[PDB]
This record gives C-alpha cells, structure tokens and sequence, in this order.
C-alpha cells in the first residue's frame, strides 16, 4: 500500500496528470488530491470510472492564498509521494521578470506544510524553473531539518522523451528505447549524449541541427499556439512515467535507472545536476558518473556548468532572506 | 524386329531399360563371355555382358544373381535393386536375392524395406525404433555358428543402420579372419569405420582390394570422400576423376544410357573444386567429357 | 494500416481523448485531428511524445465556422473509423432543448463532409443527447445513399462503468468486470440489469436507491462542479477504450461483446434501442436478445421504450 | 492470417516450444505440429486448454522414416514460418561429429520436405550445431532453386540470455535489458562485447572469469544431469522469443532488433556469422556493422572466425561414404 | 516475499510447472526446487534464464527413497505455496486398483514433512486421486494439530477450462471467459453449469453431448496416446495459472474468485466440494452458494454427491489404518 498525493489538481497539467495516474496505480493503493479552486470538480469527476481498489480523496482551500492552510495538513498524513505541480498561469507572466518571484514562493508554501507532519516522503518537482526550484526546496527542508538528499527527485525526464523521438524520425528502421541526457533543465543547460547509443550516427552537420532543435523545444509549442499557454500534454505524460518509477522503485518491485535532478553529494563540482541514478526501497542508492564523452560534448557541459552554476546561485540568493 | 519386340517385351514388370547400344546379344552364348569377361578385372563390361545374356531369358534363375551384385559394385545403385526385386519376385527364396536386397537397400537408406530383406534373407537358414524381433532372430551369438561367414561376417549392416559406429567396426574387424578373400566384404569393413571419422585407419584396407582386384570403382569412391574429408583437395580430385574415367571403358562413346545413375559421381568433383579458388569448371564442364 | 480521425480534438474533451489514443494504438497507425481553433497547438504539443511508429496529421478550420470547409474534406480522405466529439459545453443559463437547437446542427455538417468522400467508414457519435443525435446521423448518411446499418454505432458505456463501480463499491470484496445497462443514453430512459450478474445481492431497498444512483450521476457532478464545467474526464475515459474495441475488431485482432446504442433492423418495437451486439471485420455482424428480466425491470423497459421512442420521434424531423 | 509449423515436436525442446507459442501466439493464428511419433497424442492435449482463434493441426507419419513423406508434403500446405527442431538425445559417447554426421541428413531431408511445395517462407532452424547446419540448408536452397538470404536465420539467442544473466548477478543493484554476443555457437567461437554495454564495468581479472564462464556453461550443464541430458527447458525459452520476433515483424506489429547466425552478404569476409541485422515485413532489410571494439575483444574475433570459417568448410563438404 | 516451492517437479508435468512458474513470477521473489532424482539438472536449465529478482534454490533425495528425507527439512523455511506434484507416472502394465495406497503414503510422507517446519503455508494438491487424496491431507494436517481449514486448496481448474473450450467452438463467434463447474475432479462427478452463463444457449440434444464429451474427455487423451502416455501439458498449464492466482492473491494485489476443491465447513451437507470461492491475504475470506439451476442439474448434482460420499468416506478410511 501506497500514497500518492498530488499538490495541483484542477490546472492544464494536474487534471491529465491524475488521469493518467489513475488508471496505472497498483491494486489496493490510494490518490489525494489538492488545490485552492476546483478541487472538488476534478475529485468527483474521477470517482465514476470504473477502477477496483484505487480510493480517491480530496480538500480544497480558502479563496485567498492564506499560508499554512489546515486542509493540508489534515490531507497530508501518511502520504507517502509528494508530487509538487502547482504554477501560476505564464500568460501574464510576462518574461521571467515577476514569473520566478511568485513562483519561488508558492512551491516554499507548498513544501515547508507538507513537510512539517510528514518527513518521510519523496519530493517530485515539476514547476516552473526546476534549476532554481530545487535548490529553494532543499534550503526549506533544511532550515527546520529533515533533509535527506537521497529522497529529492526534480524531473528532468521531459528532455529524454523530447531526444528519443527526434532520433527516430532520421534513423527510421532502427528503434531506441531512450536516449540519455545531462545538464540542467533550462534553454541551454540541455546536453543530449548521441554518442552513447548503438548503432551508426549521422554526419556531424545533420547531428549539430539535431541537438540543437532540442534545446529549443519549448519555444516552438509556445510560438505555436500564439502565446495561448503551453506545452501541457506532454509535461503530464513525463510526470506520470517518473512518478510511476518512483512509486514501483518504492513498493520493491523494480530498480530502474533514471535520469533527474539530483543533488551530488561528493562526485561533481556542481552541487545539483541532472546525472544517471539508481533507485530503490530509500530513495536514491547510489549514482553513476557521466562515462566517456567526445570533444564537443566536453565544451557543452562545460558551457552548461557555467550557467548552471548562476542558475542555482540565484535561488540561493534568493532564499536565504527571508530568515 | 525381333531385337525390338524383344526390347518393349523386356520394358514391363522387368523394365531395367538400359539403353541398348551395345553389340553383345549379337555376340553368341553371352553368358560364357560374362563369367569370362570379370574373371581378371573390369566388372563394368562385365555386368554388361550380363545384361545381354538376361535380356532374352527372363526365367534363367542365374541371370539376374550374379548381374545384380556386379551392378551394385559399380557403383550404380538404383537399376540395380530394382533388377534384383524384379528377380526376387520370381523365385523368392535364395540369399543371394535377399542379403544383396537388404545391404545395398540401405545405401538409400530405406530403414523399410531393409528388414524385412533381412528377414527373407534368414528365413531358410535351415538349422530406437521397431528393430526388436528382427534383431532377436537374428541373434545367433555363438549358438551353434560359431564363425559363420553369411551371418558373424554380416549383420554390421545392421549395426549401421542404428549408426552405432562402435560395434560394427569390432564386428567387422573380428569378422575377416575367416573367409579371408573377398574385394567386396572388404567395402563391408572399409566404409564403417570412415563413416565414424577414423579416416587414416581405414585407408589400408581400401589398397587391400587393390591387392586382389585393382579394378573396383567404389573403392576409389570412398577413399576420394575420405581425402575429401581429410581436406586434401588435389589428388582426392584426381583419383575420383580416375574413378569416374574408369567407370566407364571400351563402348563409352556408345556405352551410356538414361545418365543419371551415374549422377552422384559427377556430383562429387563438385563440392570439391570450389574449395581451392580453382572453379572455373563449374556447369561449364557438364558434356562429361 | 487504420487510420483514427477525431473531429474537434481541441476541447476540455477532446485533449484528454487524443492522449488516451495515442497510447494504445498499434504500430503503425495514424492520428488525425481537426478542428475549428487550437488544433496547431494540440498537434504540436502531441508529435513530441517518445512512442514509435505512430504518426500525426492535423488540418485547421476557419474562425468563422463556414459549412463544407475544404480543409476538413482534404483531411478525411484515408480515414478508417470516425469519432464525433464536437459540441457545446453545458454552462448554466439553459435547459436541455436549447442545447439541442445548436446541437443538433453541428451533428449534420460534419456528417455530411466526411461521407461525400468516405463512404465505407465507422461512425462513433459521442456528442450528447446521443438519444436524439444517432438518428440524425442516420438520416443524413440516408440522403446520400450509402447508409450502412453495421456501421453506426452509439456510445453508452459510460452509464455501464459508472453502474459497475457502484456495484461493486457495494459487495466488497466481490468483483465483477460489467454489468449490462439497456434503454438508452439519458436520464429515466437509463435501465441496469443488475439480476444478471453472479454473485448474492442485497435487499430490494439497496438494488432501488443504487437504480437511483446511477441515472443521476451527471446531475450530481455539474453540482459538485458548481455550476459551470461537465463530466470532462470520464466522457473522455469510456469514449476511448470503446475506440479501441472498434480498432481491433477492424483488424481480426478481437471479437469484442459491447452494448450500444444501435438499430434493432427488425427487433423490438422502437427502431434505436441499447442492446447487446457482437462485432467483427464488417462492422455489426450478429445482434442477440435481452435475456430474462425480473418483473420490476419489465415495467422500467417499457416506461424507458416509452421516453425513447418520444425521444427518437422528435428528433426524426429537426424541420 | 499467420500460419506456423513447429516441424520437430513431440519431444525435447518441441513440446515445451509449442506450449509457450500456445500462450504468446496472436489472435486468429494456427499453429500445426508435426512428427514421426506422438504427433496425434500432443495435438489431442494442447486442444483441450482455452484461449479462442488459435487451431491446432497434425499429422502423423510413417514410423520407419522414408523421404519425401506424403502427409508432411500436404501438412506443408500454406505456412508462414517453419521452425526446424528434430535432432538426436545426448547420449553419452557421440563425441562432437558423430551428431552432426546424423543430423545433416536428416535436416536435408526435412528442408527439401518442406520448401518442394511453399517457397516463400522463413526457417528457424535450431537443431544444435548451428555453425554447420545452416550451411547444409543454404546448399539444399541452393541445389532446389528458390533461395532467399533475407529469409534464412539460425537462432542463438541462448548465449545472448547466458550472458545478459551472468552479468547482472556481479552487479546487482544495476540492470540491463540485452548484451551483443558476436561470432558463432559453441565452445570457442563465442565472444561477448562487455565494451558496448552502458554503466561501469567490474574491472579486469573477473571480466575474462565470466567471459569463459559464457562458454563452458553448456558443458556445465550437461554434467549437471550425471550426463544423460542436456539443455532443453533453456533453450525452448530462447527459441519461442525468437519466433515471436519473426512473427510480430512479419505482421508489421515491430521492428526489432536482433543477434541471429546469419548470411553475411557482403561486409565481413567470413560467409557466415552472427551480428545484428533488423527484422522487418520481408525478413532482414538491413545489416549493420559490428561496432568499436577493444584490444582484448580483438584477440578473440580472429580465432572466432578461423574456427567458423573451418567448421563452414566441414560443413559444406559433407559427404556420405557407400558400404 | 513469496517462496513458491514445487515438490516432485522434475518429470514430466513438473518440469513444465516450472518453466512456467519462472518466466510471470513477480520481481523479487525465490523458487524452490526439490525431487528424489533429477532435480539438479533442472536447477542447471532454470539458472540460466535472464530474469532478474528471482533466485532458484533447489534439493535432492536420497535415491531409493527413505521417510522424513532431511535435505527436504532443509528447504521447507519460509515456503509459503507449497505445491505437491509427486505424482506417480505408471503405465498400462497394470490398471488403477493400485497407485492409490502409493499416491497417499506419498502423500502423508511429503504433506507431514513440509508442515513440520512451516505451518503457516497453503497446501494446493495437485496429486491424481483429488476426492480421496484431499481428505488424506485434511486428515495429516490435522493429526499434528495444525489444521487451518482457509489454507487447503486442491486444483480443478482443468475442468473450466475444458468446459470453456468446448463451449466456445459450438457458439461461434460469440466467446465467454470462463464456465462454471461444480461436483468433483473424476469420472461422472463432474456437472458443468450452462445455464447460468450470458447467451442464448443451444439446443439441449446437442448440450447432452457437450456435457458428455466434457465429462468423459479424460479417456480420449490416454486413448489417443497409443495408450501409453497421458494429458501431461494442460494439467501443467491449469496449476501455473491456479497457484499464480493463489501468489497474486496472498500478496493484497488481487481479490479473485475462484473455483476449487475446499472444506465447505457447514454450508452444505457433503464434506468437501467444489464451490466458488473468494481470496484474500489470509486465504478463503467468503463462500458463496451454488446459485439457481435447472431440472437437471439437480439429478447431475444428486449423483455427483452420491459418489463424493463414497469417495471421502473410502480416503478417511485409510487414513486412520495407516499407523
């Protein structure tokens, strides 16, 4: 038996989220529900479907954001996964101007009610700027302390679904089941390592084109709806695969090997970095290093390392203030 | 004419076509010119001799016995066992028709047939699979034959049908001492034991037949596939060519009938001339020339 | 090989139907997608997906909804199995014959286009009143001349899974895979057969207020959902996997057995009723009857024929 | 739509192959067994176990052998896919020519059976010296007329399983899905690519300990049953999931990807080897190279191919000697 | 987890079990082994299977044999699933008046030698004589003083699925999933229910012959045989997919209804029958009862009854002799 409470139900996101999520829990397991507006809508839309074991519950909140508000914590006891999926709408974002201070502030909310009652649990990020987000979440934890950098999960697994489909469509005939990925999760910290896959490659010109439509991904669904919001059926299928994963590696019955956003305790430079990793029955077990990599992919990583090393900077700075 | 009546009497229940251009049933009292034809050597006009003496008796009793073993010794084996059933059907009971209709049926390798032969063969004898009561009532170890040519010399045929390649060559090898002289029972010996590797060992006894008849052409054929084996393409080459040339000899430009008896043969330089980059005989060398 | 369309796969249902699709669909298989705004973004959104083997195809519309639009004629033009989800949302501020006034437009047009170059296709209307929409559908294919009685086929299994639940929320431990549901798509039309299962059942009290339950239930979430919104996910849930039923009859992978709302073609009494049917390689291939029935459930059959055949005769004219 | 003959069955390796093909075999296929004896027993036992769509065949035969069978020549009657296993028991005393001497034979036979009346069909042949056997089937292709290098496979999937298995116990906590296998199958001619394989590796001194373990398995296991067996339950398991492969590419459900002892057409100078090919609607469409390799992997592939290009030789040289 | 440990499964139908049972068992799980001859052999095959998560143990017997054998006290630590497969293959030499005395001295032998060490464990028989051989275990269970009337399960499945394929070859193409079959495991004990299954059932002249064909289709399978072998597979077949559903039920994954051979404990005049049961975590949670019927089957059940009687009362009988 397991708990699998999702934080942000009735957005773009959480809505295909959890119905993905319903159809694919073990038998006799159990999903909670959360938001501030249309809890209840979404809950009572998914107790019809016709699924034998899985229980639903739910809670909503005041109209006003008021901090620390007791349906979480009523709903937060014995849970087990915490999936953290709860963003402000980017249409009046603007540009990352006034986007990243709600934001920072929303999920630190989210993150210290959640684990004042319950400390032992897994923490999937999926909001908005995950490089920055991360780090925000491990200094909250820490501050009152119950940190533990082997259960500190930012999913970064978009990226790979992103890079194994575009290596298809050249190569038709032959199929790869992924394609790993290193860096960070932003515009440009993005290294996708061709050279670690079997099979012949491309020349160097057509591959070049190729990494490079990855790390523009994200742009191209936003310029495509004519700034009507964004890619959202493809973030819910990413979180539901590696909220799965996790909850299987939890339950024993499967040790798979994942890429995400990790906190490097003694391998590399960089504090956080989105490197190969194990789980098991407590989080993460051990991880791996990169493994060999060619010229170019050494002058990309070294790129990324530098902007990802502001990146995690600015939250940094960010937190630390209020306290 | 009456050659041809004789010709389309003899294409029935007694077929054996064999093409009929050759001039010996012209020649007079043909059977005295086959049992002096292969009394030194060359059973090939021999058997052709043979042939001539029985077109025109189908009830000499004789006739087919001795044609039948001459035919199967150059190496021929398809005419032949049908020559010898044919034979067999009309006076079925002697070994000659049943222990010659029983080794030479399995170089087809009809598992059939082959038992029941034997059986034919030891039903006078006037003192993994269904195998049992045929092999029961052959038996006869030591009972009250001890050394019995026609039956501790025979039977590996048995053996080798089971491919038990371990007791046949014992059971061959203790098996020559007596009746020690024959070319033919030689091959009985020098094919088992190349059949189970051991191609060296029985190289000697394939010259042993050339010790008392230097004109056998299926001795050649084995030690050829036993070089063969050995991977000593050249002169394995060569020596089955020499078979082949001798196979045939005196009426060869005439001497030749439907060509496909001898179709093995002239399978066998194949499969060997593409191992040493040669080639370039290939189909190219198909007038048999 | 198939070639699965969806018409309007830019909705609150029609996003969480094409993701559902693009999950199960064999290996090598389209998806097509059309509609009037928004299907860029959805197609966009969806050809990133790591799954092999399956590609996507989408057409846009006009702003103003033009009938016959060119776009939408080149789309269908290899498509195996239609799928109508296109529609009007139930916001407050009416009942249900004026979401029929526009309802029932919208059904024809898109019905019209697709068979004029089409014929030999599957139709799987989802647009509810569904009672009433079916038989347009049938009258419009009629106008053409090419109206398959095997291929037409109304989605009801919603009410089968939301009746299965109930009943199994109810005999815990106990679990049964469906429960038959006839009578039709709506309201009191709506009858369980719930003396066909295996198994005991409760008292006559409880088999009543879980009747009750279940021909409720739409009522009951656009409460829980204040007043605007519908039952967007599970519209979208039974709406797929009864596709998929469709898919794999069409390739002689499965002999499914589904109840639909379908046409008798000599049964009885009313011409469009929810009954049991097998399907196959040539679309409805061998329909069979209702069964034995409790007393009770005869009189509910004949008051659900009764609102039907209501239902279908003013729907039959639209004039 | 699919038609399969599983020509060997009622047996060793037959009976379990044709219990796991029941279960795994598409919708509306038919499967058709045939046998010298017992053939009737088992088809009146695997049709009385549910599952709807899949029909049985069978047909007997003559308990002495004879060529040219009629009932094989008419069970032969539209067929897909032919798996060829019918071979001779372990015995103790046959050294390692003696069963080939008795198997070429009967493998001539059986493929000129089958192939004198439906061409166009795949051979699976996995009888047991898969080095010189397939040779024995190409010639008789050959000799007949209608030969086609596409559709010619001989399975060794078993070493692929052998190694997979024993490199997933030294590291525990990671797990692959597949490890290349290159060269032939047998004591020698065996050489796992351990350099190809993601993650890091044991190190040396324990890498050549189970490199030679992969080959001397089979020995092993034949000790193991006091040398009156051999490995049959194995090797049905590793022949049924090559025939689903062919299967689901042959339907256009997949494209995989596999490791089969086939004709090697051009590329490598040996006729005949085991390296990846991808399956498709018409057999193999595409051959691929073997790949980087190391200069301990080096030092193997040579002999590898000496010893496959004699055992082609003896192979193709096989002669039957007249008593 | 679960430590499924077959017994007797090293010839004929349990080497198919476990071939079975190794390739669908869950991650994490042990498979035990144990027979008087044969069994490291088959420990070998199962050893080399690329499966990870699954760890194979196994035994041996002293040959000739010898009661209480202390290398099977050695094994029986933490099975939970023991299954008895130890059934005796005789031949046409001698007709059924023996194999029974045999059958339950094993049967005692076995059944008092696991349940020594292992109480809490089931105990599904799979034995030949089912009627009589059950009681002999209820009567061993209870000698010790350890009887758990939840936990004694005897197989019967092949009889469904017998029933099931018969009745969906005659109703083409309509297809059920399952049939229900009351009465007993032999001879014409067994009464198949018809009646109570959707559709509209055939004509009764040809259901007589259904039923009959059903009921006496045990012979056909020896008969066809040449008399010699017997329906080896399916019954392989029915107890992997019996005690599957007994491992995935005992682990809170599944709550199945099945039918078998149990103790009705009161709820129905005869000792033992098969009737519909219900799993769970701690073995049979509900019993249902046989449901309406039509005029026929009450004579069918009477007389299934009647010899059910008479079959438990003979195996108390031997029981109680037997020291």
């Amino acid at each position: 038996m397991v708990n699998v409470a999702v934080i942000g139900a009735a957005g773009g996101i959480g809505q295909s989220l959890s119905l993905l999520l319903l159809r694919e829990l073990p038998f006799g397991s159990t999903l909670s529900l959360y938001d501030v507006v249309g809890a209840p809508g979404v809950a009572a839309d998914l107790s019809h479907i016709d699924r034998a074991g899985i229980t639903v519950k739910h809670a909503a909140g005041k109209l006003p954001p008021v901090p620390r508000d007791p349906a979480l914590t009523e709903l937060a006891e014995g849970v087990d996964v915490f999936v953290i999926v709860a963003g402000v709408p980017r249409k009046p974002g603007m540009t990352r101007d006034d986007l990243f201070n709600v934001n920072a502030g929303i999920v630190m909310d989210l993150v210290l009610t959640c684990a004042s009652v319950s400390p032992n649990a897994c923490f999937c990020i999926v909001t908005n700027p995950v490089n920055s987000t991360t780090p925000i979440a491990a200094q909250t934890l820490r501050k009152i302390g119950v940190y533990n950098k082997n259960k500190l999960l930012g999913v970064s697994l978009l990226d790979g679904l992103r890079a194994t489909r575009f290596i298809n469509n050249a190569r038709h005939p032959l199929v790869v089941p992924y394609v790993p990925v290193v860096g960070g999760h932003s515009d440009v910290t993005i290294v996708p390592l061709y050279s670690q896959i079997p099979g012949p490659l491309p020349d160097e010109s057509t591959l070049k084109e190729i990494r490079k439509r990855v790390q523009v991904a994200g742009t191209e669904v936003v310029k495509a709806k004519a700034g009507r919001g964004s890619a959202t059926l493809s973030m819910a299928e990413a979180g539901a695969r590696f909220t799965m994963h996790v909850v299987k590696a939890l339950m024993g019955l499967d040790t798979p090997m994942v890429y995400a956003y990790v906190d490097t305790d003694g391998e590399h430079e960089c504090p956080f970095l989105a490197m190969p990793v194990v789980l098991g029955k407590n989080g993460i077990e051990r991880r791996l290093p990169i493994g060999p990599i060619t010229t170019v992919e050494k002058e990309m990583l070294e790129e990324a390392v530098g902007v990802v090393k502001k990146n995690i900077a600015k939250g940094e700075t960010f937190a630390r203030s209020k306290l | 004419a009456e050659a041809q009546e004789q010709l389309q009497r003899v294409q029935n229940e007694t077929n054996y076509p064999f093409e009929p251009n050759n001039p010996y049933m012209y020649h007079d009292k043909p059977m005295e010119e086959g049992i002096a034809m292969l009394q030194l050597a060359n059973m090939a006009e021999a058997a052709l001799a043979f042939e001539a003496v029985c077109q025109k008796e189908p009830e000499n009793v004789e006739a087919w016995r001795r044609l039948g073993t001459t035919q199967a010794e150059n190496e021929k084996d398809c005419l032949a066992i049908i020559a010898l059933n044919h034979a067999r059907m009309l006076d079925p009971k002697d070994i000659a028709v049943h222990a010659a209709l029983a080794v030479s049926h399995t170089n087809e390798h009809n598992v059939g047939a082959a038992l029941q032969s034997l059986r034919s063969w030891l039903l006078s004898q006037p003192q993994p699979s269904e195998y049992r009561d045929c092999c029961t009532l052959l038996y006869a170890a030591v009972e009250m034959n001890p050394n019995d040519p026609q039956l501790h010399a025979s039977l590996g045929v048995l053996h080798n049908l089971s491919h038990r390649f371990d007791e046949a060559a014992k059971n061959f090898r203790r098996a020559v001492e007596l009746r020690p002289d024959d070319a033919h029972m030689w091959n009985k010996l020098g094919a088992t034991l190349a059949n189970g590797n051991r191609p060296q060992e029985a190289l000697e006894a394939y010259n042993r037949a050339l010790d008392i008849n230097p004109g056998y052409v299926r001795v050649m054929y084995n030690m050829a596939v036993s070089y063969s084996n050995m991977a000593q393409y050249p002169l394995a080459a060569k020596h089955i060519t020499r078979a082949i040339a001798l196979q045939a000899g005196g009426t060869n430009p005439q001497g030749e009938g439907s060509r496909i008896a001898t179709r093995g043969l002239w399978d066998l330089l194949r499969m060997t001339l593409n191992l040493m980059d040669r080639s370039d005989l290939v189909e190219a060398s198909w007038q048999q020339d």
